[PDB]
């Protein structure tokens, strides 16, 4: 659970976190799990 | 000197935003500035006693 911080409708990153680093701009897939 | 600049040149894009490094204090221009001196004098010498 999140209180502060996240707001609704955003997206956050569950696949691909070795691959990224804030400040890029970048593709986007939902993921399965 | 130059192998420190090319670790801190791999080192850098790994680093959170808004972190940069910088390079204050330094001595290699001196001794680089002094060793070219020193060949510029030589080639004056060799060529002023031509």
């Amino acid at each position: 659970l999140v209180t502060e911080g996240l707001n609704a409708g955003d997206k956050i990153i569950t696949e691909g976190l070795q691959f990224v680093q804030p400040g890029v701009e970048v593709k986007t897939v939902p993921a399965k799990n | 000197a130059k192998a420190i600049r090319q670790t801190i040149a791999n080192l850098e894009p790994f680093m959170p935003q808004g972190m940069k490094v910088v390079y204050p204090y330094d001595t290699t221009p001196v001794v680089s500035a002094s060793i070219h001196e020193v060949v510029k004098t030589l080639g004056e010498a060799i060529l002023l006693v031509f």
